[PDB]
């Protein structure tokens, strides 16, 4: 889930 | 210009629908339609109902007028953005109330405050209200009411990347949560008419403020995995959760507010779809702003090429899934005995929604492959 | 109204005294007298001298005009309070430069930047500049210049207790350090004429900002023991300090800035006494404000009953002592070989000052007992 | 050092 973590900022 | 609450503090026309405050799938949008979008009194009325159910008004001698005035001002503070509006705040407050008050199978119980919808005679069920002091519960409820105050409709990453004034003010460290807590407390301390905690002593007020700030800051998703790891480490310990420890109770309250902030996927199909529509609308607005500013469009925020099913599946499998699993493994998940096994509506709804999103993703992939 | 630097960027009359920038006991107050208290150009001139000695002007193609303008604005930002003024900022910048550049016995060395006062031919000495990249060193120097920007002359506890607007804004979490970093970066980003980092790419600028913010926030004394424990745990590990790890280098820079922020007791007798006089004057002003506000007077802040010797002894034995011991045990403490043993001026000065304070305390106790 | 920690806030 690279995109989800990028959105969150992790 | 103090934002005083309307003269009728209690609305009788809602007394019927508030009767459904004891169920997880609360028709909040029907309540919004009944009350009216112009007035925006949903959060104040729901908070008043929950406080009456708990009895915190008599436990702490809370003045009704100041409480209603401050919560109406809090409602006014919330912006009319698709997702992070007063409806979300009301939903999170209802969810924290449900998690704290509803019976929990096997939870042993040790002033303290119990809800009027709980059966104390039965010994096979417990509630978090019986292990968490009333002051901490009130702090958790107030923080849930304040969790996303004055939300600008943008994520932390967008604010950091664009060098927004809020990001510079908080040095790119939990910009949204710090802003929410600071604005809420500044509003609380700005007007004497909003001081509904006048009956608390100096030490109790400081402890309440600390608990509210910690709970608000726990809602940040950037530190989600840190909280999950800490909670898992505490639970897997042979000592387990100690309800006589202030730190353990604070961690439990933070986990409750974190779970309630993302409770949308854990609801029924209609509420989950409506919340998903709201959040993707907010994402699309953010992506349009990013395109206007010239920055590359963030994933899932492209209106031209939606990925709603992928976003929901990833969010459920990565964020909501592990959090719900940890909360259930700790033993704090509400449920019922089936005759002995434990049945949880929240977990079943989450599994059903995840299966629905997986089916949608598979269908979309098959359709794309055919073409 | 941009605060532009004076047209002469370099002052020739100081060129002599800057020659003593290579020694720990730098006569900074003599430099203040020479430059003049009205202009307040001490920090800009010292920073320019240090940057020329390192060569960061040519390494990063730093424009001289923007650098001088921004550092003059930073000097103007510092208030004329007894201790946390531009003199303290200059002292901390000189101390971080001394710690990073001066030879360290036994320190192995691995772009990188070396000072013009360092002998690279010798293989028995090392410097932190040979193990820390130039960007990180520049970030550390800038953070040291920004560590106490816009200090109000009051401690964190006073701001939290009095519910100051700064405390409410940052939710009682490192109020002073967050305020300093936020104000410094807002000043940097407010005017194009202060942008001396225009030649850095987007990623490098973000990394530089992150390093500066982390170093500034490390200066908080409320988290002093946390940093000390973390550093001791990292050093006592069999792996030890790894200079190829970004986190280890960040921790080393944070420890350097923390040690430099409280370097006063580690200096000679005259400088230590002058800094102690300044800090106790600031404490007395804070105590007078507390008495005016009706709050109980904090310890060591009562002008009527001074406890300067007790305060200094406690500060040296509890704060400066363990920090210096950990820094020396890590092996980063500057010194010289004596012929093989290592001689450190900083540790000897700290021990002498501690003995002096113990003697003063014993004499005062004996005098009180006689009466 | 109770007073020192009180001043610092620890
Ligand atoms: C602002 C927090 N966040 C954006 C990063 C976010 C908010 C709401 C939802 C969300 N998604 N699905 C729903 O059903 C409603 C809520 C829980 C997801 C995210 N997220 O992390 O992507
Ligand atoms: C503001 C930080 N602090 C007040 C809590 C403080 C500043 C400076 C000194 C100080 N004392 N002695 C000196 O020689 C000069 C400086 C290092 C001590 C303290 N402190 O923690 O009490
Ligand atoms: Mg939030
Ligand atoms: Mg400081
Ligand atoms: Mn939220
Ligand atoms: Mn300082």
């Amino acid at each position: 889930a690279e995109n989800l973590y990028q959105i969150i900022g992790i | 210009k103090p934002i005083l609450a309307p003269e009728p503090l209690v609305m009788d026309n809602l007394d019927s629908i508030m009767e459904q405050l004891n169920t997880w799938n609360f028709p909040i949008f029907d309540l919004v339609e009944n009350i009216g979008r112009k007035c925006g009194r949903i959060l104040s009325q729901v908070s008043y109902r929950l406080f009456e159910d708990m009895g915190l008004f008599e436990a702490f001698k809370i003045p009704i007028r100041e409480f209603m005035n401050y919560f109406h001002a809090l409602e006014i503070g919330y912006r009319d953005i698709p997702y992070h509006n007063r409806i979300h705040a009301t939903d999170v407050l209802h969810a924290v109330w449900y998690l704290t008050t509803q019976p929990i199978p096997g939870l042993s119980t040790v002033g303290y405050v119990f809800s009027k919808t709980y059966n104390v005679t039965d010994d096979k069920y417990g509630c978090l209200s019986g292990n968490i002091p009333a002051l901490e519960l009130m702090a958790l409820y107030v923080a849930a009411a304040m969790h996303d105050y004055d939300h600008p409709g943008r994520t932390n990453a967008f604010l950091v990347a664009t060098s927004a004034p809020q990001a510079v003010l908080y040095n790119d460290r939990s910009v949204l949560e710090n802003h929410h807590a600071a604005a809420a407390w500044n509003l609380f301390m700005s007007r004497p008419e909003y001081n509904f905690l006048i009956n608390l002593d100096h030490v109790e007020f400081k402890h309440f403020r600390f608990l509210v700030i910690e709970a608000i800051l726990a809602t940040d998703l950037k530190k989600h995995f840190d909280f999950v790891a800490k909670f898992n480490g505490k639970v897997n310990d042979d000592v387990g959760i100690d309800w006589t420890n202030e730190n353990d109770r604070l961690l439990v309250c933070q986990m409750c507010i974190k779970l309630a902030d993302i409770n949308g996927p854990a609801k029924c199909k209609e509420l989950h779809l409506q919340w998903t529509d709201g959040i993707v609308n907010e994402f699309y607005e953010q992506g349009d702003e990013e395109a206007s500013l010239g920055l590359p469009i963030s994933p899932f925020m492209d209106r031209s090429a939606p990925q709603l099913a992928n976003l929901q599946e990833s969010f459920i499998s990565h964020i909501v899934g592990p959090l719900c699993n940890s909360y259930d493994s700790a033993g704090l998940m509400p449920g019922k005995w089936v005759e002995r096994k434990i049945y949880c509506q929240i977990t079943q709804h989450l599994l059903q929604n995840h299966k629905m999103w997986k089916k949608v993703i598979e269908e979309e992939q098959r359709l794309a492959g055919i073409e």
